[PDB]
């Protein structure tokens, strides 16, 4: 038979590569969303004059 | 050829009507001496 | 009388006539830090500072407009959204405001009468004259103006003349 | 000249110059129980108690806020947020407040007179001068101030020079 690249990756290790690498993207996008909401709320508070 | 002609005419006419509508929205706010654009229209029609 | 003289004192500083080859075709107003010029009037603004500035155009409201330099921003007119009925001022005497219509007793208003800012009982601009029609024994005008929201509103009667 | 006497007699106790090699660069202001000092002004506080502090930085609003000891919390400026249009009382005379902008007639305003408070007709600070730009015959100002919500707001015109 032929050894395909990513042939023996063992779904447990797919889960460890999905969580510890895709979850960090979830952390950085909720941080970016929180930063955007904070910037818009600061501009709304300084709309008051 | 007729599909490419209808596609080009449709994209050009839609872009022309979009530019007409963007000018017709942003024009009564750019003519004022303060030019205080409201925030929602500045988000939508890509104003200052 | 008395009303026209303080208006002349204001127009000597900030209202600038245009220079057609021998005569005056129209008047550029500097209000709020934004130079205004009517379209059908063609010529050159008297200031070499206000001549070099390229103007953006708004064909629905018949006015070129450009940005005022930073030094000139304090020496501009002021604008008012709120106008009650009664009497307002103008370079050629007085102007009546009734039912949202700036009307003028006839005999005055001809070619070369464009861009003159209608002032108020305080010294603030409420309208800009672009022309008018002779409504019998009293002429009405076709002005642009402003409202409470900040929206430039143009009113024009039937079959007006571009002065 | 009567309002300037009030400003000088209120600044004689509660305003401290920031001296670098003896030259005045700015003024620390003790308003509402907290020390205020701008960023770009270099030097030390004239008062010995206020100079031995740990001023927490706030780089956005061009301020370096601190806290006042309890024996000094009564010897502070009072302040407010309420600001109708009209005139206010600066160190060099009067200052116009129109359309949410403090304007001083020209000539005055150089390197050094930053951090000075703007007072009202009652004796309360409504703004702290940081810098400004000369718009021809009148100079707009870049100040920090407060509002009804209780939020520090900084206003900044275009191309302001740090004083």
């Amino acid at each position: 038979h032929a050894q395909t690249f990513t042939a023996a990756v063992s779904k447990t290790a797919w889960t460890w590569l999905t969580s510890l690498l895709g979850g960090s993207a979830v952390i950085i996008i909720i941080g970016l969303v929180l930063a955007t909401i904070v910037a818009m709320y600061v501009l709304t508070n300084q709309k008051h004059n | 050829s007729i599909c490419a002609a209808i596609a080009t005419v449709s994209v050009a006419a839609s872009t022309w009507l979009f530019c007409r509508s963007r000018v017709a929205c942003l024009t009564p706010y750019r003519l004022t001496p303060n030019a205080r654009i409201p925030f929602c229209l500045a988000v939508l029609c890509c104003a200052r | 009388g008395k009303r026209q003289r303080m208006v002349m004192k204001l127009e000597s500083d900030k209202t600038f006539p245009i220079m057609l080859e021998g005569k005056i075709n129209g008047y550029a107003c500097v209000v709020g830090g934004k130079l205004f010029r009517p379209m059908h009037v063609e010529g050159k603004i008297d200031n070499d500072v206000l001549a070099a500035l390229k103007t953006k155009k708004a064909s629905k409201y018949d006015l070129e407009y450009a940005d005022v330099p930073q030094n000139m921003r304090a020496d501009t007119f002021k604008y008012t959204h709120e106008k009650p009925q009664g009497y307002y001022s103008w370079h050629h005497g007085a102007v009546q405001y009734e039912n949202g219509r700036f009307t003028v007793p006839k005999g005055v208003g001809a070619k070369g009468d464009s861009g003159r800012p209608i002032l108020d009982n305080q010294g603030r601009v409420v309208a800009i004259v672009l022309g008018g029609v002779n409504e019998g024994s009293r002429t009405a005008l076709s002005v642009v103006m402003w409202n409470e929201k900040g929206v430039t509103v143009k009113y024009t009667p039937e079959n007006c003349e571009q002065w």
